[PDB]
């Protein structure tokens, strides 16, 4: 019996129809998964709920060549935790 | 000394992170929550009627003569049996996963703590050096100690050297150039050295390999003699 | 195979429909519906976890240089094809065509109509095919252009011939063997890749383990739908007829049997789904281990990354699973 304000932002996704969130062109890490590559979050604009397409990672291009190599000159010691 | 300081700093960072509300033991809390929820649901299921006239056995006995009491009690018996059977089956299914996790943990204890493993990303990220175990309620925590390269530099390289109409390859390492000279270095750490007959081996001539160079190779015996 | 289909069920709509007396009677059976919902939701989330843990091994999205020369090795049939909108490769396109699904749970403005009208629905995966293709392309580019150094730190470039010399030296054969037989090795590799392509394109029908998942899920759903035509000892199989011909005191007696039968059917379906999800999870774990140990490095485990002495491995994606070329 409750009615959601249909005059607010309405968005169409392959999962269905999303009401109450505005689509933005930025890409962040997924926070609340909606589906079909669409996630949502609560961000400061004022504060509001936004929907976006999740990102996979930053781009990178290796400088390949016929006779070019890269050799490390220093090292680091890492200690990580695993729980089972 | 540098490695000792880095190890101590990493351990201190782990301690600091774990002290102030790390909340990283979600996997060990999920088991407790699931078991508690299962038991609470099993207890709450006792208040259903299952199509009878009442959910209390004493009330049914009091309000009806035995012939009707039996037919009213059969329904409750059936429903409660069904609930218990569902609980048992779900417990079996969960125990299977717990056993799989225990087997994985035992294998990891055998291969990461009692030795050094070359399996990639099995005993941590990077190249494995060591691992230490710690206990926790209904679980185990592994501290993996690994070695990570850093601060890379760019060089020119060749597959083989040519000298006296002979092709020389490095016994263990690569040939690198800083612009005017050629050295031989190990792969994981920059440490150039002079190319000599001690750290290279020869096979063939200079007209088969694709990309050889003309640089010189030093021989110690002749300078040693004279 | 890594993942299976994600399904959800509306218990009240399946058992009762639009009837109100049936719902009122069902209100007295406790909280079975909530348990079924929780189980199916857990399965659905587990599937996405499997896919993410298998395909998300790479920190950054690597790229291949504009010039494609890697010592005579072609790599044309496995790198992305810019012409296609999905940016898949030739082999990936063949794999996608080979396996046919039923539906990915998109807008639905037959058998699927019956399933929908009785409260059984399918949800879409969290990652679309394009994202998985991007992940695979990044992994392949890193492997080709940096060797195994991008999996233990930061990617460091190295010419492909010297990388092959490393890998040859890693199996007890000297590198001067490779440096003196480069063209023959390149020709053999190119011929092998072409032969794989020809075999797969000429109706290999080797993707059965991936069709089995789809067939099993569809058959289970069809059985659940067809289960609604039984009587379970009642007068009829339609609630409206029972309400029309009998007074409420007898209608309740007749409806209890239908409620119990429908509940039993749902419970058996959910239990079987759990048991299948377990083995799918085990297979996904094996696939993740293979990805981490065969393509990101060189393994000395016998017959783990192929038959013979392991040299390299390349991944490809396919509907609900992965393919390795060793
Ligand atoms: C590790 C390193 O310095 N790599 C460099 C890269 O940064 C540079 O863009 C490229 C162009 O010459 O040469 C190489
Ligand atoms: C590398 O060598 C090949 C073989 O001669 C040549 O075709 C290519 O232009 C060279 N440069 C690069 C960047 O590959
Ligand atoms: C290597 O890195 C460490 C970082 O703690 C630094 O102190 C040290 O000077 C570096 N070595 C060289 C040769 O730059
Ligand atoms: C290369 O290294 C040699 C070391 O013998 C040095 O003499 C030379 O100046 C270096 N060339 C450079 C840095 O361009
Ligand atoms: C130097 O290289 C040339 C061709 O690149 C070759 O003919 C010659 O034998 C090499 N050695 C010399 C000039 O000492
Ligand atoms: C790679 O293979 C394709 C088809 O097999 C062929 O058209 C192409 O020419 C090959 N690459 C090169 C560099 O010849």
């Amino acid at each position: 019996t409750w009615r959601v304000s249909t005059g607010s932002n309405v968005f169409q996704t392959r999962a269905g129809c999303l009401i109450g969130a505005e689509y933005v062109n930025n890409s962040y890490e997924c926070d609340i998964p909606i589906g079909a590559g669409i996630c949502a979050s609560y961000q400061t604009q004022s504060q509001s709920i936004i929907a976006y397409t999740m990102s996979l990672g930053a781009e990178n291009s290796v400088a390949y060549s016929n006779n070019s190599i890269a050799i490390p000159t220093n090292f680091t010691i890492s200690v990580t935790t695993e729980i089972l | 000394k540098l490695i000792a300081n880095q190890f101590n700093s990493a351990i201190g960072k782990i301690q600091d992170s774990l002290s102030s509300t790390a909340s990283a033991l979600g996997k060990l809390q999920d088991v407790v929550n699931h078991n508690a929820q299962a038991l609470n649901t099993l207890v709450k299921q006792l208040s259903s009627k299952f199509g009878a006239i009442s959910s209390v056995l004493n009330d049914i006995l009091s309000r009806l003569d035995p012939p009707e009491a039996e037919v009213q009690i059969d329904r409750l018996i059936t429903g409660r049996l069904q609930s218990l059977q569902t609980y048992v089956t779900q417990q079996l299914i969960r125990a299977a996963e717990i056993r799989a996790s225990a087997n994985l943990a035992a294998t990891k204890m055998s291969e990461c703590v009692l030795g050094q493993s070359k399996r990639v990303d099995f005993c941590g990220k990077g190249y494995h050096l060591m691992s230490f175990p710690q206990s926790a309620p209904h679980g185990v925590v592994f501290l993996h100690v690994t070695y990570v390269p850093a601060q890379e530099k760019n060089f020119t390289t060749a597959p083989a050297i040519c000298h006296d109409g002979k092709a020389h390859f490095p016994r263990e390492g690569v040939f690198v150039s800083n612009g005017t000279h050629w050295f031989v270095t190990q792969r994981n750490f920059y440490e150039p050295q002079i190319i000599t007959t001690d750290n290279t081996f020869v096979s063939g001539n200079c007209d088969v390999v694709i990309g050889i160079v003309n640089n010189t190779v030093y021989d110690p015996l002749q300078p040693e003699l004279d | 195979p890594v993942s299976m289909t994600k399904t959800s069920v509306d218990c009240t709509m399946y058992i009762c429909g639009d009837s109100t007396e049936c719902s009122n009677l069902l209100l007295q059976y406790g909280s079975f519906c909530t348990q079924l919902k929780r189980a199916l939701t857990g399965i659905a989330v587990e599937q996405d976890k499997n896919t993410q843990e298998v395909f998300a091994q790479v920190k950054q999205i690597y790229k291949t240089p504009p010039i494609k020369y890697f010592g005579g090795f072609n790599f044309s049939q496995i790198l992305p094809d810019p012409s296609k909108p999905s940016k898949r490769s030739f082999i990936e396109d063949l794999l996608f065509n080979k396996v046919t699904l039923a539906d990915a749970g998109f807008i639905k403005q037959d058998l699927i109509c019956a399933q929908k009208f009785n409260g059984l629905t399918v949800l879409p995966p969290l990652l679309t095919d394009e994202m998985i293709a991007q992940y695979t392309s990044a992994l392949l580019a890193g492997t080709i252009t940096s060797g195994w150094t991008f999996g233990a730190g930061a990617a460091l470039q190295i010419p492909f011939a010297m990388q092959m010399a490393y890998r040859f030296n890693g199996i007890g054969v000297t590198q001067n063997v490779l440096y003196e037989n480069q063209k023959l090795i390149a020709n053999q590799f190119n011929s092998a890749i072409g032969k794989i392509q020809d075999s797969l394109s000429s109706t290999a029908s080797a993707l059965g383990k991936l069709q089995d998942v789809v067939n099993h899920n569809a058959q289970a759903l069809n059985t659940l739908v067809k289960q609604l035509s039984s009587k379970f000892g009642a007068i009829s199989s339609v609630l409206n007829d029972i309400l029309s011909r009998l007074d409420p005191p007898e209608a309740e007696v007749q409806i209890d049997r239908l409620i119990t039968g429908r509940l039993q059917s749902l419970q058996t379906y959910v239990t079987q789904q759990l048991i299948r999800a377990a083995e799918i999870r085990a297979s996904a774990n094996l696939a993740a281990t293979k990805m981490s140990e065969c393509v990101l490095g060189q393994s000395k485990r016998v017959d783990f990354c192929g038959k013979g002495y392991h040299l390299m491995s390349f991944p490809q994606s396919a509907p609900h699973g992965v393919v390795f070329l060793h």
